[PDB]
């Protein structure tokens, strides 16, 4: 369960 | 098959609500479906409120077809033109942040044209609809990240969604149903 962090 | 993705919007309403609270993968995979769903069935509810009750309304649709059937032919082909160059020039001559908000109302309305859930959308549907996800959006995170507080941690789980929104009567009915 990874932590959520914004992308591309 | 899958629906729209909200998570960044879900994200940026977290960092306000809670900045230095993170969020988990599954968690926010909760927060997307929830937005969808209630999406789902405002634009549903909207759009059976839309066919039921139809009102007149006049569009420059209507008011081109009219010149072109009692103007004489050469007057309406330059009638037709000014009128079009002159609601070109009134449309390309920030709506999110013009109406304050993180959550896309570009986004929500090429959905709720996409949806086909009406013939139309007018515009402040998706300012009034978007408005009311980001207020969901900010209350089921806000109730969730002082349950990540209150249990210690430093990012919300699912878990922290289950409680916040089973022990609120409101939301507990809301998304229970």
């Amino acid at each position: 369960d990874p932590s959520w962090h914004p992308s591309d | 098959s899958r629906k729209e993705s909200y998570s960044i919007y879900v994200y940026k309403v977290l960092k306000q609500v809670h900045p230095d609270t993170g969020i988990s993968s599954k968690a926010m995979g909760i927060m997307n479906s929830f937005v969808n769903d209630i999406f789902e069935r405002i634009a549903g509810e909207a759009s059976r409120l839309a066919h039921y009750n139809k009102r007149s309304t006049i569009t420059s649709r209507e008011i081109q077809t009219a010149v072109r059937l009692l103007l004489p032919g050469e007057l309406a082909k330059h009638a037709v033109s000014e009128g079009t160059k002159a609601v070109t020039k009134y449309t390309s001559a920030t709506r999110s942040s013009r109406a304050g908000l993180q959550f896309p109302v570009g986004r929500v309305h090429r959905l709720l044209r996409k949806g086909n859930y009406s013939e139309r959308v007018g515009a402040g549907a998706p300012v009034y609809l978007a408005a009311v996800l980001e207020y969901l959006t900010a209350e089921i995170l806000e109730l969730a990240g002082n349950a990540a507080r209150d249990n210690k941690k430093t990012r919300i789980i699912p878990r922290h969604l289950q409680l916040a929104i089973r022990n609120d009567e409101e939301l507990n009915k809301l998304l229970g149903r």
